[PDB]
């Protein structure tokens, strides 16, 4: 009854099986130099003073 | 644009939201004859009956946390779904969400239960066994000429229902059982009734007169 | 001054012991009411940002508790002047007019307490206007009508009150009294739809402790509504002393039991303050 | 991620005895309720058991009350579910489900063949 | 036999997966980033409480210009507010009251509503006569709408209650195309900054990765253990936060195929309801059902900051796409702008 969902789902995770992945501490260092790259430019990380701030 | 806003939300005040809950085969869109308007004593109340949904009831419920009530409607005449009825009344009952909320149990088809409890094919002993250790309670009022057979299986399902119903707090908000026949014209006013005492005591508990 | 003055219809002689007892224990009262009412208006006004406040009752509620302490605090430097000049003779009716002033809104608290619960659907609705016009424009309406009539009754008598002899007090009491009986008829068709649900509520635990807050529900409703003003009408009778004694210490403190019965016991006012914190 | 391993069951005498064991892995199974669900054939799902966080709280169905029990190991993360005297009308596929949310006394986990917190279960008859 | 060998065949093909994430798993990610200093504690103010709705609040999204905002309530209304002023810039009702999404277009001209109905609302703003009308009525879905985000003013990506995504276009009107895989009702989507790929939360305790124009799961994690009910991209596209009702939110990398952080403390037993990323995304907001909202360090899982004042259940977040402020709405018809 339910053998093609089966067989659709067990294609599904062979397909996804496939795709390679990279290392943990790679994408680690990449978020890492992100944040400290747009670190500058975010206004909630960073206090802006109440003449540059529309809100306040 | 704000004295639109000022009528709108005097007509979302003037009126009263339900939710109506019910299996199939139990007869909720007979009780008042997927969104249904009716007038008593020149009050609105809008009742929503959501069937266009999956089996999953867990999430879109989440939307119905500020009706005014929840009309559960439950068939008393056939003695197998009724554990599943129970459910359902249970896990509505015990919700977060619907903690607040009242829900006003209407026993449908009171006159099928009739013949079948007559007919003797089958025995509430057999699905709930603990009928037999049941009497009839004194305060229950019988109709003229009526059976004490169907009413003491009717207010055995009601008592049923009721030990779900305080199993939790009722403080917070309260179960009115009703019994419903095929053909009712006297429904709204119950529900007119029950949505009344169900403000009232919302309102004593905010004077904290209750 | 014997805090009576204000329900006192028939003149009476007490000895003067009884009457500094009954001084002192009015000034202390009315000194602890002060500062009570006080707390209550500070506390209305810093809550006013929740959404829980604000609903057309605690509006009326600040309003009538301005009302009493602005006549509290004008009778406690009422009682320090000498009668016959012109202070005194403006004073009284101002008296008057601050006093109409809470009885009127003690009328309206009776009006939206029947509203909201004897005639529940449409409570939700907006009476601001009609509100305000009874709690702050009946009393001076009436006012207008009194002093034009006779004006010389105000501070005519020792008091900075209307004169007993001339019989203008009623102008003060016939109002005030049918505020009282009207606030008394819907007190009980209260209960009547109270006790009734304790009721419904003896039947499945069986407890008559249930018919306690019978007595409660009634008991805070005493402040807003203000039936234990009729006392000052019981003084007529022959004992007059101890019907005077309770209405001066009832309505003494009647700005404590607001401020306990509607700022400290109530609860949606502790979760209000307890989501602020 | 979330699994549900049901074993036990299988072909029983009537009258007899079974025991049905439920693995439970990917969560905190002491921060759940447990439910116990039976669908006959021919039928829809059914709840026949459940039992609480701490197991102070148990409730059965009417048609199994008293003659089944239900039992929590939240050291192994383990739930049993011993039934005595069995009947032909028990004759059922059983599933064991954690119903998602926590701390919570109500849970949905009686949906119609759609619920991904269920487990396979296991057949259980009888012999003629 | 045949379908026994299908059951074992995937289990085993699940614990290769497993077993390859866990050779993947050389290093946490925690204690790489122990070395950078602590954000330290954040402190917020309610700038703006904006008042106006009379019943619960779902869904708010902000606009590109980060000036105007959108929400949709259950007494049946769609609100357009100017934040600068707080002022009500439109202010539209709704055929059905019961809506649980809403969007607002990149370029501004058009907005979307959708909820119970089953159907999903597109609105036109920039009309010749000055009216907001009904654009368009995107039928079709057999399940709720949970979420609905544009792609761009032809086409819209949605999920709905019967577990399934749909990629509709706005001119043509029908489902250009569907998504399907998912067990449980999908809650949330977000789109990514290269609009090419979009992840989706669903009940079944999994986030799934799919290509627009493939239109198949690329990509499935399966991390939570409860419900999902709010997911968001992080700024650099490579990673997701995803909040469950298991009181926990947890972070994913698209090229790790795996968990990075958990963020969750003992005292918190509430259920996330919304998540969002700062610009940087160095800090993770997250509304929960103890009637506050959590902002959490996402380079340490740490809590940085708590933002009270809604007295009922957050439901909506949303920070500027210049990150000057984020918009938070509960339960309580009520939204406040932080800063």
């Amino acid at each position: 009854a339910s053998i093609a969902q089966a067989r659709k789902l067990v294609e599904q995770l062979k397909m996804e099986a496939n795709i390679d992945r990279i290392k943990v501490s790679k994408a680690a260092a990449d978020l890492m130099a992100y944040c400290e790259a747009h670190a500058k430019e975010d206004p909630l990380l960073t206090p802006v003073p109440a003449s540059e701030n529309p809100f306040r | 644009i704000e004295k639109q806003l000022q009528k709108d939300k005097q007509v979302y005040r003037a009126t009263h939201r339900l939710l109506l809950l019910g299996a199939d085969n139990s007869g909720k869109s007979t009780i008042v004859k997927f969104e249904t308007k009716f007038q008593v004593d020149k009050v609105n109340f809008h009742m929503f009956d959501v069937g266009g949904q999956r089996d999953e009831r867990r999430k879109w419920i989440q939307c119905f946390n500020d009706v005014t009530a929840i009309i559960f409607v439950v068939d008393s005449s056939d003695y197998n779904r009724l554990q599943e009825a129970l459910n359902d009344f249970k896990s509505i009952w015990n919700n977060r969400w619907l903690r607040t909320i009242s829900v006003i149990l209407f026993l449908n088809k009171q006159d099928l239960l009739a013949e079948k409890v007559l007919a003797g094919k089958s025995k509430i002993e057999d699905y709930f066994p603990e009928f037999a250790r049941y009497t009839t309670p004194e305060d229950a009022t019988p109709e003229p000429g009526e059976d004490p057979r169907v009413t003491r299986a009717k207010y055995f399902i009601r008592d049923e229902f009721l030990r779900i119903s305080t199993a939790s707090g009722d403080g917070r908000h309260y179960c009115y059982p009703h019994f419903t026949c095929a053909v009712d014209t006297e429904n709204a006013r119950r529900i007119f009734n029950d949505c009344r005492d169900i403000i009232q005591r919302m309102h004593l508990r905010q004077y904290e007169l209750l | 001054t014997n805090f009576a003055i204000l329900m006192q219809v028939v003149p009476l002689e007490l000895a003067r012991g009884h009457q500094v007892a009954l001084s002192s224990i009015s000034y202390v009262g009315c000194s602890l009411s002060v500062l009570c009412l006080v707390a209550t208006l500070v506390t209305f006004a810093v809550l006013s940002s929740v959404s829980t406040i604000r609903n057309q009752r605690y509006h009326i509620h600040a309003n009538l508790s301005f009302a009493v302490l602005v006549a509290q605090v004008l009778l406690l430097i009422s009682f320090r002047l000498e009668p016959g000049t012109t202070p005194c003779q403006v004073m009284a009716v101002l008296l008057h007019y601050f006093f109409l002033s809470a009885f009127a809104w003690m009328l309206v608290e009776g009006l939206h307490l029947y509203s909201m619960v004897i005639k529940v659907f449409g409570s939700e609705d907006s009476k601001h206007r009609y509100y305000y016009g009874m709690g702050w424009g009946f009393p001076l309406l009436i006012c207008i009508i009194s002093l034009s009539f006779a004006m010389d009754s105000y501070g005519t008598s020792n008091n900075c009150w209307l004169s007993l002899a001339s019989g203008a007090i009623w102008a003060f009491v016939a109002p005030a009294l049918f505020v009282i009986v009207v606030n008394i008829g819907i007190l009980i068709a209260v209960t009547r739809v109270i006790s009734q649900i304790s009721a419904d509520n003896y039947k499945i635990h069986g407890d008559p402790s249930a018919f306690k807050l019978t007595a409660k529900a009634v008991a805070v409703l005493l402040p807003i509504l203000g039936t234990s003003w009729v006392f000052g009408v019981l003084a007529v009778n022959g004992c007059a002393v101890v019907f005077q004694y309770m209405f001066a210490t009832l309505n003494s403190l009647q700005g404590l039991f607001i401020f306990l019965f509607h700022c400290l016991l109530n609860s949606e006012v502790r979760a209000a303050f307890k989501h602020k914190t | 991620q979330v699994q549900l391993q049901e074993s036990g069951g299988g072909l029983v005498q009537p009258g007899g005895s079974l025991r049905l064991s439920c693995a439970a892995s990917g969560f905190t199974f002491s921060n759940y309720k447990m439910n116990w669900v039976r669908q006959a054939p021919g039928k829809g799902l059914e709840w026949v058991s459940d039992i609480s966080q701490s197991g102070a709280s148990i409730s059965y169905t009417g048609s199994v009350k008293g003659r089944f029990t239900i039992s929590r190991d939240n050291a192994k993360n383990t739930l049993y579910l011993q039934m005595n005297s069995l009947k032909p009308e028990d004759t059922a596929v059983y599933y064991c489900a954690r119903c998602p949310a926590p701390f919570t006394r109500d849970c949905f986990d009686v949906t119609s063949t759609t619920y991904a917190y269920r487990g396979q279960g296991t057949q259980v008859t009888v012999s003629s | 036999s045949e379908l026994d060998q299908l059951r074992q065949e995937a289990e085993q093909l699940k614990n290769q997966i497993r077993d390859a994430r866990k050779a993947c798993a050389d290093a946490t990610l925690s204690q790489i980033t122990n070395n950078i200093d602590p954000v330290g504690r954040i402190q917020m103010r309610t700038r703006r409480t904006l008042r106006g709705h009379l019943a619960k609040i779902y869904a708010m999204h902000w606009g590109t210009d980060s000036r105007l905002l959108v929400s949709a309530s259950q007494d049946g209304k769609l609100i357009i507010w100017d934040s600068y002023t707080t002022n009500k810039v439109h202010a539209i009702p709704l055929r059905s009251s019961w809506v649980m999404t809403c969007a607002y277009a990149p370029s501004g001209n058009y907005v979307a509503c959708g909820g119970l109905d089953n159907i999903c609302s597109i609105y036109n703003l920039k009309t010749r006569e000055g009216n907001v009308r009904v654009s368009r009525e995107l039928a079709g879905h057999t399940g709720y709408l949970s979420c609905c985000r544009f792609l761009d003013d032809n086409q819209i990506v949605t999920s709905s209650g019967d577990t399934t995504c749909a990629l509709w276009d706005i001119e043509t009107g029908q489902q250009t195309t569907t998504f399907t895989g998912h067990t449980g009702d999908v809650m949330s989507l977000s789109l990514a900054p290269d609009t090419r790929l979009f992840v989706s939360g669903a009940c079944d305790a999994s986030a799934k990765l799919w290509d627009v124009r493939e239109g198949m799961c690329r990509q499935t994690f399966t991390g939570h253990e409860s419900d999902i009910n709010a997911i968001c991209f992080f700024p650099n596209g490579n990673a997701f936060a995803t909040g469950s009702d298991d009181a926990t939110c947890r972070l994913f990398d698209l090229r790790a195929d795996q968990e990075l952080m958990t963020y969750s403390h003992d005292n918190i037993i509430c259920g996330i309801t919304s998540v969002s990323f700062s610009k940087s995304g160095r800090l993770l907001l997250a509304g929960y059902d103890d009637f506050n909202c959590n902002v959490w360090d996402a380079l340490k899982a740490d809590r940085a900051g708590v933002l009270a004042g809604h007295d009922n259940r957050v439901s909506c977040l949303g920070v500027t796409d210049d990150g000057m402020a984020v918009a938070t709405g509960s339960w309580d018809s009520f939204l406040k702008i932080w800063n």
